[PDB]
């Protein structure tokens, strides 16, 4: 096949 | 001229098929800014993305401009109710989220589309003047440690990390971007640190307009979203800040020729290769990454991977170019591994490197830029509409790259070819810069080296200049060929008038022994595509666990047989979904109308006259045994796994499916194939691009290849059977508690069984969780800092429902549900204190929320389905439980409320899953009753009633 972030509130 | 308007961008590129109109702007203060307006949307949006993240952050508070984002919500000076921007979009059938990456910080919200204005207000206030309110911030940071507890046994944040503090510490690419409480509380505390203050200068000094980018999207005119956004943003001060810029890589001399060995938390097995490259981003409109990916990356016959697979090295094979931040980049080549080719990882980089001597020896090839030029062009004029709420907060990010009138068309369209940058990115996919990451238990007591932030064991060496040398020698491979044209390219996009006899929901139009068909052709979207989903029904496929076993690996091993031919057909836009349920298989094709006939075919003929190769097997068969085991290290909110298991009439565990696995042999799985397509119960939804004639045909080519080749007969009524929910007791409460031997947090769901589906019954209980949606997050959470994942909603299963809690946490399940009862008397009393138009706020949000049209065929087609698998077909559901919904009362709800979930309810019927950490002013909690503890789910199960199914409509 071609080709992590903190979220929230 | 308008002095707070620097520029109106040109015409901003569009499909010919997105009715939405656009006008790109940059504000005197430098905030770029996309405006959409949509007349028929039905929730509006925003979104704002900074140009700083947590390469930005301050090499002592680790962690700040992540702390930062979770803060902005909590108030404002215009306003500073800690929960006034979520409790606002709440009542107004709204959502809000926001993350950080590297360097980037985007908020977003969705709100329902007359309180467009209201939402922006407040949310605008963000970037004015935040209060860091200081009960707030140590509240908060908690929240923040919780986020991070989740990851630190995770395996992906794990890798993550240690590929940060793996190249060079000086760089800022090393640093900890999640931050927790011994980072942005107890440390910043040692070193007399205001953390208030640093909040305050590090938004002063980095939320600068010059490094802003805003889109909202409503059904106002262009004009009105102008004047809105230019109200509400001018006055966004410009401090003029240098965007961050990161030219040296992370990866020098040093950082290269490296291996590491690392022990992972699940039974996984991965070789990760990597190459350091330079910023590829200003290349777009040629997008030589992108291009050697396609080929590199390929699945189709003469491929890299065909070649692994066939060797029984690897299964899967990802490659390509990964973002680093502005000034480098990664390209990547990661696999994973079967025993043999954990002791191959040598020869598997070799053939890596042979293959890439193949496109160095073929050079660049125009037709392959043209075919991803042509499927980028179709995928761009026919993409399904987006929903507002992505669409914005996706847009807001891209506006920092791409010119104003270029920002919907510079990810899809390819404009030049460039055999030039083709050729430098392939000059550095060398040996000489190789990193190697071999990840596996067999490391374990092996290692002598801990990564700080996650515990990571592992253990780097250079890789011997012998070996280098080798693959530096690397010649061609007469297994390795380039694609070849690639024939599942639609070209038919022809949209068929639509039929006199069209209705707005799915017709029955067959109802036969072995086959129903629900069709409806598609009259809103007029995009060239459809869906074509099926349910096989076969009582076969679940009836012990030895059959679920087979049922899953007879389906894995016809995808994975099936993978060379459709690799090229999703490239084209044409995709399949094939799985195992309780009740049988299911199939899903959908994408490009055109070649969509073909695929199906070839599914079902493959199904029906499958083979299976020996030694994929015995590999699959591994893999799955080590996925059930695996299960061990999923996060203990397990809790919904467990209860899933005690409500259901039937369920296997993944401890009886682990166990009748030894006993799955090829000879017996050769012989259940057949059993299983022996008789069948066929489910179907055809929607889209198709006419009745269409649908008609391709169900019967369904039947007719399953009837020729495995002479399939239909099912008896009586077996279409159903499971069913199990029936609590009035006034029971039961615990089921297990401990989670991998994470050190609790996990607990709460379940308060209602009663089985209705109208009413669903609209008393989507009504009460409306109300309480919002407050328990920030009763349960923002006040009360229990966990980071804190959720509560109706629970629907096997046409029964209830309200269910879940969350994380380091507290005791038992003191989690103390808490959760205490919660849910102040809502008793706030439902009774809040007036009867907050109350009618609710019922309208809701409204707006269930009422929300579909904006693209799947999400249309998913609710068609919902009502079809779960046998109500009840496809006008939502005016009907809207139309009843606005006729509820206060007085309703509270007699709801006391009769099935107050504490002393008659009704009520409450069972929790407690599963324990590995190493185990506040409203006043209910004395709570003695819970009867569960000991054996098969015994529980057998001393209850089980409640009916639900009537179909
Ligand atoms: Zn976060």
């Amino acid at each position: 096949a071609y080709r992590l972030v903190d979220t929230l509130q | 001229n308008n002095p707070a308007i620097k520029r109106i961008g040109n015409h901003i590129t569009k499909s010919p098929e997105d009715k939405r109109e656009y006008r790109g702007l940059e504000l005197a203060n430098g905030i770029k800014v996309l405006l959409i307006s949509d007349p028929t949307t039905d929730k509006s949006s925003a979104a704002l993305d900074v140009h700083i993240g947590s390469l930005s952050d301050p090499p002592n508070i680790a962690g700040l401009s992540h702390f930062l984002q979770h803060m902005l919500f909590l108030g404002t000076k215009k306003y500073p109710k800690e929960n006034e921007y979520s409790q606002f979009l709440s009542e107004h059938a709204g959502s809000s989220n926001a993350f950080t990456s590297g360097e980037h910080t985007n908020y977003y919200f969705d709100v329902s589309h007359e309180h467009l204005e209201g939402a922006l207000d407040r949310f605008a206030q963000f970037f004015l003047s935040p209060l860091f309110d200081e009960s707030a911030k140590d509240r908060e940071v908690n929240a923040v440690d919780s986020e991070h507890e989740k990851n630190v046994m995770n395996d992906a944040w794990r890798l993550f990390q240690l590929e940060k503090a793996t190249g060079n510490p000086k760089h800022p690419f090393s640093k900890f971007g999640t931050g927790n409480k011994y980072t942005l509380e107890t440390r910043p505390n040692q070193e007399g640190i205001d953390v208030r203050q640093e909040l305050l200068k590090f938004h002063s000094a980095y939320y600068s307009s010059n490094l802003m980018a805003v889109v909202v999207l409503g059904r106002e005119s262009l004009d009105d979203l102008t004047n809105l956004v230019v109200k509400l943003f001018s006055e966004v001060e410009n401090k003029n800040v240098p965007l961050p810029e990161f030219p040296e890589h992370p990866f020098q001399e040093e950082h290269l020729k490296q291996l590491y060995k690392i022990v992972p938390i699940k039974d996984i097995r991965n070789l990760y290769v990597t190459f350091p490259i330079p910023d590829l981003q200003k290349y777009y409109k040629s997008n030589p990454g992108h291009y050697l990916g396609h080929l590199i990356g390929h699945e189709g016959p003469g491929s890299l991977l065909s070649e692994l697979k066939s060797k029984g090295w690897v299964n899967t094979l990802v490659g390509g170019q990964k973002e680093g931040a502005r000034g480098f980049m990664f390209f990547i080549i990661n696999v994973d591994l079967t025993e043999e080719g954990l002791l191959h990882v040598e020869d598997i980089i070799l053939h890596m490197f042979q293959y890439i001597q193949k496109l160095r020896a073929e050079g660049p090839q125009e037709w392959v830029f043209q075919e991803l030029k042509d499927l980028n062009a179709v995928a761009f004029r026919f993409k399904d509409k987006e929903r507002p709420r992505g669409y914005t907060s996706k847009i807001a990010g891209i506006l920092h790259y791409y010119p104003l009138e270029e920002v919907l068309t510079a990810e899809y369209l390819l404009e030049e070819f460039r055999p030039d940058l083709i050729e430098m990115v392939l000059d550095k996919l060398r040996p000489e810069n190789v990193r190697v990451a071999i990840v596996s238990k067999s490391f374990e007591g092996k290692t002598d080296r801990t990564e700080e932030w996650y515990g990571t064991q592992y253990k780097q060496e250079a890789i011997p200049d012998e070996v280098i040398k080798k693959w530096q020698n690397a010649d061609l491979n007469g297994k390795f060929k380039l694609p070849t044209k690639n024939e599942f390219i639609p070209t038919n996009f022809e949209i068929l008038p639509l039929e006199k006899e069209a209705t707005p929901y799915p017709a029955l139009i067959k109802d036969t022994a072995m086959s129903k068909l629900w069709f409806k052709q598609d009259d809103k979207f007029f995009l060239p595509k459809a869906n074509l989903n099926f349910e096989f029904f076969s009582p076969f496929a679940y009836v012990d666990p030895l059959h679920s076993n087979m049922a899953y690996l007879y389906l894995e091993l016809l995808k994975d047989s099936l993978n060379e031919y459709a690799y090229a057909a999703e490239l084209a836009g044409l995709s399949y979904d094939l799985q195992n349920t309780i009740y049988g298989m299911y199939l899903s094709v959908k994408g490009y109308n055109d070649k969509q006939p073909i695929l199906l075919k070839k599914i079902i003929e493959k199904m029906a006259t499958f083979e299976i190769d020996e030694k994929r097997f015995e590999i699959i068969k591994e893999a799955y045994m080590r996925s059930l085991n695996n299960f061990r290290a999923e996060q203990p909110h397990h809790a919904m796994y467990y209860l899933r298991l005690l409500m259901t009439e039937v369920a296997w565990t993944k401890d009886e499916l682990k166990e009748a696995l030894d006993d799955v042999t090829l000879p017996r799985l050769k012989a259940f194939i057949p059993q299983l397509l022996s008789r069948l119960h066929i489910e179907a939804l055809l929607h889209g691009n198709i006419t009745k004639q269409a649908a008609l045909g391709i169900m019967q080519m369904v039947e007719d290849t399953l009837i020729e080749h495995a002479h399939t007969k239909p099912l008896l009524p009586s077996q279409l059977v159903r499971y069913r929910e199990v029936q609590l007791p009035d006034r029971g409460w039961f615990v089921y508690q297990q401990r989670n031997e991998v994470h050190n947090n609790s996990g607990i769901e709460i379940y308060y069984q209602t009663d089985m589906q209705s109208t009413s019954e669903n609209m008393f209980l989507e009504l009460f969780a409306q109300i309480i949606s919002e407050p328990a997050f920030n009763t349960l959470r923002t006040k009360e800092q229990l966990g980071y994942i804190v959720f509560s909603g109706p629970r629907r299963a096997n046409g029964i429902q209830g309200l269910r809690f879940i969350i994380q946490s380091e507290k005791p399940p038992h003191y989690l549900e103390s808490r959760v009862e205490a919660f849910l008397i102040t809502m008793e009393k706030s439902i009774e204190d809040m007036t009867e138009e907050a109350f009618q706020k609710h019922i309208q949000a809701l409204a707006i929320r269930r009422l929300d049209k579909p904006k693209k065929l799947s999400a249309e087609s998913a609710k068609y389905y919902g009502e079809i698998i779960s046998q109500q077909y009840n496809f006008d559901r939502d005016n009907t439980e809207v139309a009843y919904l606005k006729t509820l009362t206060k007085e309703d709800i509270i007699k709801f409320y006391k009769e099935m979930l107050a504490v002393d309810a008659p009704r009520r019927h409450k069972v929790s899953v407690h599963v324990l950490a590995r190493e185990m002013n506040l409203s006043q909690a209910p004395a709570l009753p003695q819970p009867e503890v569960i000991q054996n789910m098969t015994e529980f199960k057998r001393g209850l009633p089980l409640f009916p199914l639900v009537k179909p409509h």
